[PDB]
């Protein structure tokens, strides 16, 4: 279990980084070792673990 | 936001899935058979020159049916060369923008995965005044072959295969609903795939020229 | 009836598997016999079910 | 205006059949005479009616 | 600046026309000169106009 | 460090640019040197900027 | 709810965007290309049959150089026939389990999406015993091309071409490491892409036979 502020920040930053990852995916410019696909994957996985571990604490 | 979270998640998923969807493979195969198609049509035009050379040589030796075959051969030669260099113009417009890599000689096939160079070909539902003349060129090609190469049973198979390769009429997809010809074949393909299919059209044009030359002598 | 913990478990785990399925679909890295599309199919299928059965409670 | 029962159920069922239609379209799996596109179109239509007839009451 | 009711009704009808335009876009039948794209474009431009001029009231 | 005066402005302008970007992509335009994947690369980049600054007011 | 209304609309608009994206055809593009390749194969086998019997008739009437060129032509004919039918067996392995659509006369090109029928050619980063047999057949064909066609100056161009066309060595990927041949060209491909490239090899074999034929009768 983690904090809801960390949850919201991670979900937002993950959404931002997956959308800019798809941006590098459809345009092929990468700065350094990012290369889009790595950034896309770490974005999707970071907001995957958010949706995963939030689905245990039932609080409402 | 009870089920609202899912929605925003669907927005995120499908804004991610409007990225690249053809893989680090298949466009690799598109590039390979593009190289194969281009080497093949280069070989075909270099032997087609010798075919028409022997054809008009035999026509100049003896006229008649040989001469009439030479006339319809030169007419389909001019029409097919017009269509051939026009498809070459479309292919250079299709791969315009991506630099051909030096030393090796192959374009970056991992890079050409968006069909943005042919986005000016049509306005969505229909063609525009760049693609309507492509349709007009295809129909002009069909009609000039059918008008020059006409009223003959030995070329009926040839003109039926030409109209079988170039059905400008709408086609049904996997569901069965119809869609315009240059929208089914070119809207949103890889740019290497569009160049591959255009070079395939060049291969069918040179194949048409080849068997109308063979039927002219056969 | 799907109870509260099971509904929340579906509501999170279907989301997680459809995220990693979208990841495997747009990158074609498929581990084994999962091949991505089956993960995306399971994700969208359970999402369709959980989206369907959560239309029967008009509680206000 | 329509009933609240046939509002939320229509919204949810239309939001589910569009997802299972997108699933049918990305997977080439149809069972019967559905082929995705029919299901996708009836989903978009059933959501179009919701966006249409909920443009009449702003109640808060 | 417009009234709150006309913006909401225009959002509703614009969403309806862009979704039925997408329905024409994925199925390709046009009745008359509606041709899908026209409905699609007028819906998206009405929506962009709304979202432009609804970005100016700081209400809270 | 964000103020609420420009928050709704950012949300509305990003909505407008992503809608006109999707509009240019599913209707195909020719205005200047964009015609999609050009304005969309601006559009979803602005959407990424929103999703970056989305989780910077975590009040409940 | 400012962005919300945007997101509830643009969700379904992006559904329509994906539906316009996934539909299309793309993968099915090989089926027209495979059909053109197979029609080219069916034409080339007949015109090369007429070419070999013309060279056979010429070596029957005026033997000598025509007879030696016909001997080399029959040797490349036998080797090319064995390689052609073996590639055909690999192709029928490649489309094993995919019927026709009866009325249309075309395979379900939307369905032939994965190459999950020729997983018996690779193991992890290595081959299987079947893929090593394929590499052995390719190297045997390249070597009997190189052994049938001698050191003639007219034929060295097509020797260098088949060494160019049938290179077997490691090719660098986009990341810069070496990679084995059939793992680079076939591992993960669609099955129609695999049959397409195998028919491209068949077109290459018939093209090679055609080149050695019309250069042989010219010799």
């Amino acid at each position: 279990l983690l904090s809801k502020k960390v949850m919201n920040f991670a979900y937002g930053m993950g959404a931002a980084v997956v959308i800019v990852g798809a941006l590098f995916k459809i345009t092929h410019f990468e700065i350094g070792p990012l290369t889009g696909t790595v950034m896309l994957s770490i974005g999707l996985l970071t907001e995957a673990l958010i949706f995963a571990l939030s689905a245990f604490e039932p609080v409402e | 936001t009870p089920r609202q979270k899912m929605i925003n998640l669907m927005y995120l998923v499908f804004i991610a899935m409007l990225a690249m969807n053809v893989s680090k493979e298949v466009i690799s195969a598109f590039g390979l058979m593009n190289e194969k198609f281009e080497a093949a049509n280069t070989s075909s035009v270099t032997t087609n020159e010798s075919l028409l050379t022997s054809l008009d040589q035999k026509a100049a030796e003896a006229k008649g049916e040989f001469a009439k075959a030479a006339e319809t051969a030169h007419k389909v030669q001019a029409a097919s060369k017009e269509f051939y260099d026009y498809i070459g113009t479309l292919k250079t417009q299709a791969v315009k923008g991506f630099e051909v890599d030096k030393e090796t000689g192959k374009m970056p096939y991992e890079a050409m995965d968006r069909g943005d160079n042919i986005d000016d070909w049509f306005t969505g539902d229909g063609y525009t005044k760049k693609g309507n003349e492509i349709i007009a060129k295809i129909e002009k090609y069909k009609s000039d072959i059918k008008a020059a190469l006409g009223t003959d049973k030995k070329y009926a198979g040839i003109i039926s295969e030409v109209e079988k390769k170039f059905d400008v009429s709408d086609v049904k997809n996997k569901e069965g609903i119809k869609e315009k010809y240059l929208a089914y074949h070119f809207k949103g393909f890889p740019a290497i795939a569009s160049a591959a299919k255009l070079s395939a059209w060049q291969n069918d044009v040179k194949k048409t020229e080849a068997d109308v030359y063979n039927s002219a002598l056969g």
